[PDB]
């Protein structure tokens, strides 16, 4: 995590215009859908058979906004995301079993999602700052793993 | 493998491009030069600075190249192939970069194509782009 | 693509393996858990232990299936349909994996057969795994 | 590291009958045969048109000697690995522009040629934790990239 301060800034001015209940669900959403073997983890949450049926899911939504609630709190908490995330990632490794390497697909689809809403906005720099950010929170995810 | 709705998606989306591959094309060069640094050091004789013509001529080129596999979608090993042996025998560049410039390309249809950057068209852009990549270093061993 | 003389190596190696095929199976998967520990998060209802049986029997069945696809080395995405099958829509193990599981058969086979593991046979088999991790992760979308 | 004493001591106890000289010009080696891309750095070797050509090319197996003559030192600072590679890092980035994938793959070469060189010996715990040592180098080495 080698955020500039004004890398830092950039993350935190932009995450201000965000509606997480709205971009949580977006997120997973896209990630059910762009890479369906993810959903592995989701067979209860019904149907999942097309975009539609994926994206309009009421669990799906829920869920997404649950996870960019967590994800939410870690960004005013970039110091200490180990700290932030550790029994996160251990109820992932030990209780829910899912690769962390779906943590970094989240984290890509995430930045695609920001870019969608943001336009223009969404700049070179901006992205960047985000990478780092999705990285630091997929490690941060996966710490705890053995 | 590319489905007939993939196939309609991608000529779709990439239909409105249009004239703004270029820009785009160079878009997503820089994105990638910020973001994963290390796919800098293909290009050691390249002016990356901002709004470098370098660049500018590069991002065309790259656009050029998928918008011609977008026309013969199907037919890209064949209409890639030249690119194919260029990138194999000459550049070499590591394969874990293509999904790099991929997802950087995304971004900025993203972040162009707000209408069009639909699920379904997400989904389908990134198999393309996954297809294209594949092609690029099926020579490569 | 597999060159004739790949496909040679291959055969020649894996000739050599013979009745150990499901020891080597077991052991590379051994490794596997050991060395990326994440790759355990698709066994949670095995005995990873040492020499747990779970662990064997499926040592079998993955040294079982590249045995067949050395077999059909000629045609493998037929030869492993229903393989290609129950992991794109059943396990749906993530594709990044394959390529750890590769590695860790290579070492395998290396600390197993000093005179046959060869630069040249290393680098086929090394194309081979790949192949087969191509051919199973095909029908994921 | 994120070395248990225990693996320390298998590391350093595997390295003490290993013969840099062979080992060096073997895994180099074998990196531009398994992984041909890698031979763009290399031109100035001559002809690496075949295997054989390879593993016989004197030029190789001299750079192989000095890279794991590096790699060697680099195992009396497991504790501070970035610190012991920084300079090496800056002039992989910033004069040779390697690619730090490379350090993957010749880590992953370097596993193959121990197993291949001790068999028995080395043992999927052994294994474990030479794969955390080369995991450990490349990041030390591409650490300075920018
Ligand atoms: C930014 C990364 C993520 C964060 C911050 C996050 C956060 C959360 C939270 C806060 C919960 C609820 C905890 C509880 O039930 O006590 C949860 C549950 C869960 N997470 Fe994650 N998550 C992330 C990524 C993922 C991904 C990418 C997947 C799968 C592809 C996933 C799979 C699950 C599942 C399957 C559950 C349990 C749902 C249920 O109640 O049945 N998570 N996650
Ligand atoms: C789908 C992705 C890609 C496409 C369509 C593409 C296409 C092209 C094209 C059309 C050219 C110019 C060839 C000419 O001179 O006529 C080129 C050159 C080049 N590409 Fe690729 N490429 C892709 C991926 C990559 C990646 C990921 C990298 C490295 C990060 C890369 C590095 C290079 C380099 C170094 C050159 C030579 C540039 C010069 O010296 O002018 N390419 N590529
Ligand atoms: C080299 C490529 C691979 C081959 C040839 C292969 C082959 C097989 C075979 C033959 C089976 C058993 C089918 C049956 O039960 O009838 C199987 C099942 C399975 N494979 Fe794959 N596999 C490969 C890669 C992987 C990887 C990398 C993983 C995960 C890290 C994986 C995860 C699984 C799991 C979880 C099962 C089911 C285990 C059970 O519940 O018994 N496979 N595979
Ligand atoms: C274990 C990881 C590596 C270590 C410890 C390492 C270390 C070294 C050292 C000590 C030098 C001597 C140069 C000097 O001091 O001026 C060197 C040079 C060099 N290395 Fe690396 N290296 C590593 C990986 C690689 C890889 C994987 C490649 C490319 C495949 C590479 C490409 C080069 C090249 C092209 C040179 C310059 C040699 C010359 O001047 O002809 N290195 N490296």
């Amino acid at each position: 995590m080698h955020l500039t301060p004004e890398e830092k800034s950039a993350v935190t001015a932009l995450w201000g215009k965000v509606n997480v209940d709205e971009v949580g669900g977006e997120a997973l959403g896209r990630l059910l859908a762009v890479y369906p073997w993810t959903q592995r983890f989701f067979e209860s949450f019904g149907d999942l058979s097309t975009p539609d049926a994926v994206m309009g899911n009421p669990k799906v939504k829920a869920h997404g906004k649950k996870v960019l609630g967590a994800f939410s709190d870690g960004l005013a908490h970039l110091d200490n995301l180990k700290g932030t995330f550790a029994t996160l990632s251990e109820l992932h490794c030990d209780k829910l079993h899912v690769d962390p390497e779906n943590f970094r697909l989240l984290g890509n689809v995430l930045v695609c999602v920001l870019a969608h809403h943001f336009g223009k906005e969404f700049t070179p720099p901006v992205q960047a700052a985000y990478q780092k950010v999705v990285a630091g929170v997929a490690n941060a995810l996966a710490h705890k793993y053995h | 493998v590319l489905s007939p709705a993939d196939k309609t998606n991608v000529k779709a989306a990439w239909g409105k491009v249009g004239a703004h591959a270029g820009e785009y094309g160079a878009e997503a060069l820089e994105r990638m030069f910020l973001s994963f640094p290390t796919t800098k050091t293909y290009f050691p004789h390249f002016d990356l600075s901002h709004g470098s013509a370098q660049v500018k001529g590069h991002g065309k080129k790259v656009a050029d190249a998928l918008t011609n596999a977008v026309a013969h979608v199907d037919d890209m090993p064949n209409a890639l192939s030249a690119l194919s042996d260029l990138h194999a025998h000459k550049l070499r560049v590591d394969p874990v970069n293509f999904k790099l410039l991929s997802h950087c390309l995304l971004v900025t249809l993203a972040a162009h194509l707000p209408a069009e950057f639909t699920p379904a068209v997400h989904a389908s852009l990134d198999k393309f782009l996954a297809s294209v990549s594949t092609v690029l270093t099926s020579k490569y061993r």
